Formats: C-alpha cells, sequence, structure tokens
RNA sequence: UCGCACGCCCGGCGGCGACGACCCAUUCGAACGUCUGCCCUAUCAACUUUCGAUGGUAGUCGCCGUGCCUACCAUGGUGACCACGGGUGACGGGGAAUCAGGGUUCGAUUCCGGAGAGGGAGCCUGAGAAACGGCUACCACAUCCAAGGAAGGCAGCAGGCG
RNA sequence: GAAACUGCGAAUGGCUCAUUAAAUCAGUUAUGGUUCCUUUGGUCGCUCGUACUUGGAUAACUGUGGUAAUUCUAGAGCUAA
RNA sequence: CUGCUUCUGGGUCGGGGUUUCGUACGUAGCAGAGCAGCUGCUGCGAUCUAUUGAAAGUCAGCCCUCGACACAAGGGUUUGU
RNA sequence: GAUGAUGUGUUGUUGCCAUGGUAAUCCUGCUCAGUACGAGAGGAACCGCAGGUUCAGACAUUUGGUGUAUGUGCUUGGCUGAGGAGCCAAUGGGGCGAAGCUACCAUCUGUGGGAUUAUGACUGAACGCCUCUAAGUCAGAAUCCCGCCCAGGCGGAACGAUA
RNA sequence: UUGUGGCGGCCAAGCGUUCAUAGCGACGUCGCUUUUUGAUCCUUCGAUGUCGGCUCUUCCUAUCAUUGUGAAGCAGAAUUCA
RNA sequence: CCUCUGGCAUGUUGGAACAAUGUAGGUAAGGGAAGUCGGCAAGCCGGAUCCGUAACUUCGGGAUAAGGAUUGGCUCUAAGG
C-alpha cells in the first residue's frame, strides 16, 4: 500500500510504500478528509499531523 | 487444488428449480444426482455447486424429453459456509451445463455462489455477481 | 472478523451469529437474528418498530527569489510615494513632449 | 468586455467599430387546428364508457386551445352514406409504365412532408432532441480481461458473412 | 503560436422505409390559441434610489501517481475571463 | 448424582446481572379525519406524540447475592472379625 | 434395559481383568504427470496434500424445528355496569419467543500391533546338475487374533472406618 | 430322490491369422447343489394363518466392487481367466 | 361459540409422577407424492361484495366453472319513511 505524501507549505511530494497494517490503522476506519495524527508511523514521524485526501483503489 | 467443503443440501430427486440461463429452459426437476451413492430410501439431493441430471419441464420444445446435465446456483435451504454465516438465496436455481464444465447457456440471471464459482470456474466467468 | 450492522434493526453482527440473505437481483442483506428476518421478509418498515436503530435516529432519541519578493514586500510606502514621483518624472515630462 | 487608427479643449470631451443583452418587430420555422380526399374484407353488424367514451363547470400541467389530466355532474358519441374489427408482399404525395375515349397497374428510390436508428422506455444540456457518429436502465445479441471490471449500436461511405 | 478554459455548432446533412389506413400526406384556411437561438430593424442617462475597474475559484503547466485495461483520471501546488 | 451449624450451611423472599416481547395504566398535548352544545370556548373522537428500549415475565433444571426472614446439633430400622 | 442375590465379618473408597461384544468404510480433486508406456491416439502408479459418500459415537455455541415458561404483544365472539384489569371458546387464533429436547437441517471425533493366507523368494538336498521344501529361512493382506473402545465372573487385590 | 433347472470337472476334435488348452471347447463322459420345477405322500385335516411389498437381524460363497496376488492374444488405459 | 332462568359435580374411584408404546390433537426448515397397489390419511380452497366465466349440451344447464380484487377500527356524507 502506497502512500503519496506531500508538503503544501512549500508545495512539493514524493511517494513512499509501507506493508505492515500496525503502523496503517492510524488511518483505518475514518472518512476521506478527516485530521489524523502521524505520530504513530514511525522513527521520523513525530509531530506531523496529516490529512487524508483520497487515492486510488487495488484496480486504481 | 482445495476441494469443495460439506455444504447443506436440500433439493432432493424430483425437484423444479428456476432454470436462470439464457437458452429458453425455464424449469430444471432434478432427476439424480452426480455423485452420490446413498442408502436405502436416500433421496440422491443436491445442493450449491452440485452438478447435476435434470429435465426441462417447462419452456422451449426442442429443450425437453431429454435429459440434461445441469448444476445448481442458488438454493434456499442455509447453507453453512466455514467462515461462520448461514446463507441462503431468495430461490433455487440452476443452468444448463455438458459434462465437460462448459455451458450451454451465454448468460447467468442473477447472483452465482461462491461454493459454485470457485468449483465450476465456467460458471463463474457469465456470473453477474458473485454470492 | 468483520463485524458487520444487521439491515433490518442495524445492532451489530459478530461473526459467529446472524444469518445472511441474497435476492435474485444481488443485494446482499444481513440478518442478527429470525425477529429481525420475519420483519424484513414481511416487509415492515424500521422506521415504525421501536426497538431498531433507523426508529431511534428518526425520533432522535438518545444522545524572483523569496528574499527578493518579501525584500519588495515589506518596502516602506514612502518609499513607493517617491517611486510614484519618479513615475511622474518619467509621464508628465514624456506628456510635455506629447503635447511638444 | 475587447480591438484599431488618435484628435480637440486649460484633467475633460471625443472617432470607427467588435461582443453581449430585457422587450416588440421581421426571417427560418415548428406546433397543434378547419374543410375535402385512400386499397381489401360482412367467413367483422353493432362499437365506444366510470380503465374518459361524448359533453358542462372549476382547477392541474403545458409554450399555448383542448377530457390532456384530476374532481363533480349530465348519458352521451359513431354506424347500412359500411361504424368498429381484421388484412395490406401498404410511408403518403410530386409522379412512372401502358395507352383511341375511358381506364388498369406501379410509386422503397435522389424533390416536399413523416417516421426510426437492434426493441421498448426515461432524461441532461440546448432556442431547437424524447437526440441515439448523447446519456441512463431493462430485453436480445456481442468485444477485451489478471475475473476485480470496462466499453458498444453501419436502416452514414467503402467493405464482410448471411 | 502548439495546449487549455469560454462562446458556437454537433437537432442541418446522409441512410432506410419497419410502423402507421382520416393516421401520415396532399390542396386549403387559421394561430384574435402558442414559442421561436439566429440574421436584419426598432428600443438600450425615460426609474430618482472601489465606479480610475470590486471578489475568489478553475484549466493549461510543474510535480507525485494509481489501474491488467478506457478518450479512466486521484492528491498537491501557480494562474486569466 | 447431591446437600444438611468452622459465625457456618442451605432454603424462601427481595435485589441486581442475563434475556424474551415491544414502548404499560394514568396524565399531558393548539397532534387527530371530524362531530355536537355555548359564542373564540367547552364536550365526544379510532389513532399518534411525550413520560417510556417503557411495562410485564425470567428457574421452577439460568448467574452472582452476603439485604431481610425463619430453619438447621434431630427422627426411625438393622449390621461384630 | 432395571432392582437384587452368594460370601469376602459389616460397610465405604480406589481399582485389576477372567470373560463376552467390537468398526470403520469406499471414493473424488491437486500433485506426481500430459511424465513412464506408445508410431500415434491416449495415458496411469507409489509417497504426500485437500475434501467427500455410507457407518458409528456424541453434542447444542451457532442455523433450523418445536414451544402451554400458556413468557410477551396484536386480535374475533361473548362475559364481569364502563375504564382499568381480566376470564371463557376441550390449547380461541396468530406474530415473535427464553430454557430444555432436537436435526448430516448446525458442529466435533473415529486408532495401533502379532502369527500368517494367496503369492513372490533364500540356502538346500532328494535325483552328480536343478528345485521356494523335504529339514531350515524371508517379505506378506480389506482376512484371523489382539490392541483402542463397551459391559465387568457364585473372580480376586489394596486401603480406610469399624457401634 | 435329482429327472428337469443351476453350477463344475475329465479327454481333446476344432475356434483363436500361427498355435488343442491366453480365452474357448464338438462328439462323449464324471460329478456337485437344493435359490427352479417335477416325483413321492412320511409329518400336519379337534386348522402350523395360504402371494407380494415394507421393516429388521443373521448366515453362505458359487465374488460385482474394494485389499493382496498369480496369468493373458497384459505396451499404458481398459478388460478377460484364476 | 359465550351468557341469563333452570340444572349439574365431569358421568362405576382418588393421589403422585410426565419413561417407552399407544389413542386423540397440533407444528415443522429445504424439496413437494420421490412414499405407497392407489395422494390412504392429512393438507389446500372456504363467508360476503364487486368483477369474470370456457369446451360441451337434451338450450334447462355446466356454474360458486375456472381466474382476480376488496374485507378491520373510527369519523362523516348521501339516499331509502
Ligand atoms: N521437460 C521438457 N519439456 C519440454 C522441453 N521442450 C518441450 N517440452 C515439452 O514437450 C511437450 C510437447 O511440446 P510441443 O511443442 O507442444 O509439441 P510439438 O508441437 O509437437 O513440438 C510440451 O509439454 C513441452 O512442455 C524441454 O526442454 N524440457
Ligand atoms: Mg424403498
Ligand atoms: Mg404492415
Ligand atoms: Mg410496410
Ligand atoms: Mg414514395
Ligand atoms: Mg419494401
Ligand atoms: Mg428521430
Ligand atoms: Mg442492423
Ligand atoms: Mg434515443
Ligand atoms: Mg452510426
Ligand atoms: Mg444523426
Ligand atoms: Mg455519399
Ligand atoms: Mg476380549
Ligand atoms: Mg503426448
Ligand atoms: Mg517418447
Ligand atoms: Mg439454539
Ligand atoms: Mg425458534
Ligand atoms: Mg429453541
Ligand atoms: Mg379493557
Ligand atoms: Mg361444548
Ligand atoms: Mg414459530
Ligand atoms: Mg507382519
Ligand atoms: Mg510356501
Ligand atoms: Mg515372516
Ligand atoms: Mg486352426
Ligand atoms: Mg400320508
Ligand atoms: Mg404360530
Ligand atoms: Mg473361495
Ligand atoms: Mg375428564
Ligand atoms: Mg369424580
Ligand atoms: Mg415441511
Ligand atoms: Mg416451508
Ligand atoms: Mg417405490
Ligand atoms: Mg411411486
Ligand atoms: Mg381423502
Ligand atoms: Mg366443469
Amino acid at each position: 500500500m502506497k502512500l503519496n505524501i506531500s508538503f503544501p507549505a512549500t508545495g512539493c511530494q514524493k511517494l513512499i510504500e509501507v506493508d505492515d497494517e500496525r503502523k496503517l490503522r492510524t488511518f483505518y476506519e475514518k472518512r476521506m478528509a478527516t485530521e489524523v495524527a502521524a505520530d504513530a508511523l514511525g522513527e521520523e514521524w513525530k509531530g506531523y499531523v496529516v490529512r487524508i485526501s483520497g487515492g486510488n483503489d487495488k484496480q486504481g | 487444488s482445495g476441494a469443495k467443503f460439506r455444504i447443506s443440501l436440500g433439493l432432493p430427486v424430483g425437484a423444479v428449480i428456476n432454470c436462470a440461463d439464457n437458452t429458453g429452459a425455464k424449469n430444471l426437476y432434478i432427476i439424480s444426482v452426480k455423485g452420490i451413492k446413498g442408502r436405502l430410501n436416500r433421496l440422491p439431493a443436491a445442493g450449491v455447486g452440485d452438478m447435476v441430471m435434470a429435465t426441462v419441464k417447462k419452456g422451449k420444445p426442442e429443450l425437453r424429453k431429454k435429459v440434461h446435465p445441469a448444476v445448481v446456483i442458488r438454493q434456499r435451504k442455509s447453507y453453512r459456509r466455514k467462515d461462520g454465516v448461514f446463507l441462503y438465496f431468495e430461490d433455487n436455481a440452476g443452468v444448463i451445463v455438458n459434462n465437460k464444465g462448459e455451458m450451454k447457456g451465454s448468460a447467468i440471471t442473477g447472483p452465482v455462489a461462491k461454493e459454485c464459482a470457485d468449483l465450476w470456474p465456467r460458471i463463474a466467468s457469465n456470473a453477474g455477481s458473485i454470492a | 472478523m468483520k463485524v458487520e450492522l444487521c439491515s433490518f434493526s442495524g445492532y451489530k453482527i459478530y461473526p459467529g451469529h446472524g444469518r445472511r440473505y441474497a435476492r435474485t437481483d444481488g443485494k446482499v442483506f444481513q440478518f442478527l437474528n429470525a425477529k429481525c428476518e420475519s420483519a424484513f421478509l414481511s416487509k415492515r418498515n424500521p422506521r415504525q418498530i421501536n426497538w431498531t436503530v433507523l426508529y431511534r435516529r428518526k425520533h432522535k432519541k438518545g444522545q524572483a527569489s523569496l528574499a527578493d519578493i518579501m525584500a519588495k514586500r515589506n518596502q516602506k510606502p514612502e518609499v513607493r510615494k517617491a517611486q510614484r514621483e519618479q513615475a511622474i518624472r518619467a509621464a508628465k515630462e514624456a506628456k510635455k513632449a506629447k503635447q511638444a
């Protein structure tokens, strides 16, 4: 499951990939465009709160 | 590879079920099930996925008075999936299928259960929605 | 496990329980128990039956770099009106040249 | 709102236009209306109606008039002058062939009007569509596939089977 | 001046004759019973109550992509009428 | 197959827990097709809304009680290497 | 199927096994493998793996049945003046229904050894060589017997308490 | 009791392209069986309830399948005989 | 079917249990005569109102043929002396 992260304060982006779900239920069972905290993601992810903005399914 | 688990059968010999395909046949009277040994005074019954032998009781003229192998598609006896759901369907159903699995029809009306769609892979391709 | 919701009532169906229904047109409806199943197959609206969830939500019960951009941005307006004045030093002399 | 030439009063006046508009005209029309006109069949003689049939009143809807629809009343409307029903190997017409005078047959076919895009149905935009070289379903047929889905409509020009 | 937004056209044309027997269609009149983009010609300071030019989105584009596949398009970032 | 005075034990009742059915009687309501008697009011009115997932039943073969109430050191018959 | 009997002094606990009964069955799919074999066409097996038929033993979480908890609502005719609360109609009828029973109509589980039969062989004479047999020897099976499992003997044992 | 019915031997003319016996087997001949029918009338006429089917247990083997095997005109697959 | 007047004590006995097998009622998922000689028994339909009604025929029938819809409670209105 890929994650297209994007910095809108200056306006850049790139793509990352992760393949485990106890790092990813921070996103699950929400709406689209709610506010979730990315502080439960990993080593570099402290203090980052984030918008999930929707994306493509397994079939795109 | 993985074989077909046991599901509760509720279509004995002598059941008319909906012939739900685009041949023109509208009934299937079950005459005998394929693969059934049975004991003394045991009706050979069929469930979902059980390829059966039937006779068209109502429909086109050139599909009656002749035995067709068929495949049960839907039953309304509530069978038990292994993950713990007692699924059943609105009506009983079946399509007409030769001895190699390929359908005499070209399309299937309504849903085909997964217990038949995994076992007969050419009934699954003509199926609009699965289970 | 997927802990799904009952179609007639709207309670929370746990994995072992319940019963699944599938009509001829798709529409796979779950059910918690036969009390709900009989009331669905009798075609009863949940909005009229006091013990479900779709009743109680109806009746509402419960509850140019950035340095240069900022450098010209922060500029003090008497310098701006002096720049307006050398724009006048261009324009009014040029319009005297227009008539001249 | 936009473009080209650019002048005149001691900032203000100005030229030729281009575009866009409420409403009335005019044009292209469309749309229901009036009168008259059609082949075969009586082995079709009564049909039409509370499922609007023919009227009256008041509304709905429509772009308008209107049983077009709704409510309430009236019991009507058509027919031996062929109603109603069935058939058409029937789109109608300008016309075509044959012909003394009469006629009889043909008119799918390039001009006008109509209907239809596989069969019915429903709609979006638009002044104009119930459009199909637009969309949404169902029915029938049918293309790709990783099986989760996607897209289509030659009775347009060629061309292919049948 | 590619690209893209906006306006307009795509309801004309072309094909076929399945349906339809007062229906279509033909001569005829009406619309004082209705609409009508367009083109032309009228109206366009007739009202008595920041204007030296008001606002904020969006496309192209840069960038990151997903789907087996479509004239599928997603999140971000600039910008006009 | 069990139980029958270590301030302990079972038993009844009560209480909760669980659960089944589906929202009690009364009361209120300018909610109620309407109707009647007085000049806007008062009565009749199936049903609805609120109180109200209310009311009612729930071990007799459901689960915990440590609340109340009484009971419980007994009766009878036989058995000796 | 159910009491019980004899004696073991009386009783109780824990047991032993003499004996009888006995049970599991067959198939399909994946793989082996489009391989061995065969000019082809066709086309298997052994070990594994996943399931199923018939059978036996259970069991109630879940699904279904039942349902007079006559539990709770709705309701017809009547009856208690009416409401309320209820009753009768041989269970008034109908929903929905707890507990308990219950269903391949839900779910779980179903075993390992020994001597060997048929047969294939070893050494090896009879009968100079040969020979699976004559003395001796090996493999050997849905059979047989035992195990596992059910009952527990006019069958025992250990151990406690013994007015 | 075993004609008749059923089942199985022996001998080997011939079938099996070749080849008696893989599988068969003429003319003859020897037996077994009481799931056929006859034959007899011993038992039962002071009554043994006289066809089938359903249900249910047990037994035989002259084996259809399954286990293990030997043989083929058994290459595999199928199938015959034991 | 329920009640009033009148009549009676459940029809030649009681109590405690709710095992098998009965007799008499019922109910059943999925299938619907596959059971059996045979749809035996059970089940289905059922009253009324508004529709609709075929073959055949001795013209009388068939005929409630078959096949549909509605039915409660409450509040009105109209018509029938
Ligand atoms: N094991 C193996 N099989 C092969 C090889 N080459 C071909 N095959 C197999 O041969 C089989 C038949 O081959 P195919 O081309 O279809 O037959 P052909 O068309 O007559 O040559 C196929 O199943 C192939 O997989 C090889 O190099 N090794
Ligand atoms: Mg039978
Ligand atoms: Mg026609
Ligand atoms: Mg025609
Ligand atoms: Mg023409
Ligand atoms: Mg034609
Ligand atoms: Mg058209
Ligand atoms: Mg075509
Ligand atoms: Mg269209
Ligand atoms: Mg086209
Ligand atoms: Mg067109
Ligand atoms: Mg052309
Ligand atoms: Mg033993
Ligand atoms: Mg090959
Ligand atoms: Mg080879
Ligand atoms: Mg249960
Ligand atoms: Mg139940
Ligand atoms: Mg139950
Ligand atoms: Mg009451
Ligand atoms: Mg009585
Ligand atoms: Mg029930
Ligand atoms: Mg051994
Ligand atoms: Mg030997
Ligand atoms: Mg040995
Ligand atoms: Mg020869
Ligand atoms: Mg005698
Ligand atoms: Mg006797
Ligand atoms: Mg033998
Ligand atoms: Mg009695
Ligand atoms: Mg008495
Ligand atoms: Mg049933
Ligand atoms: Mg049923
Ligand atoms: Mg039978
Ligand atoms: Mg039968
Ligand atoms: Mg009967
Ligand atoms: Mg009749």
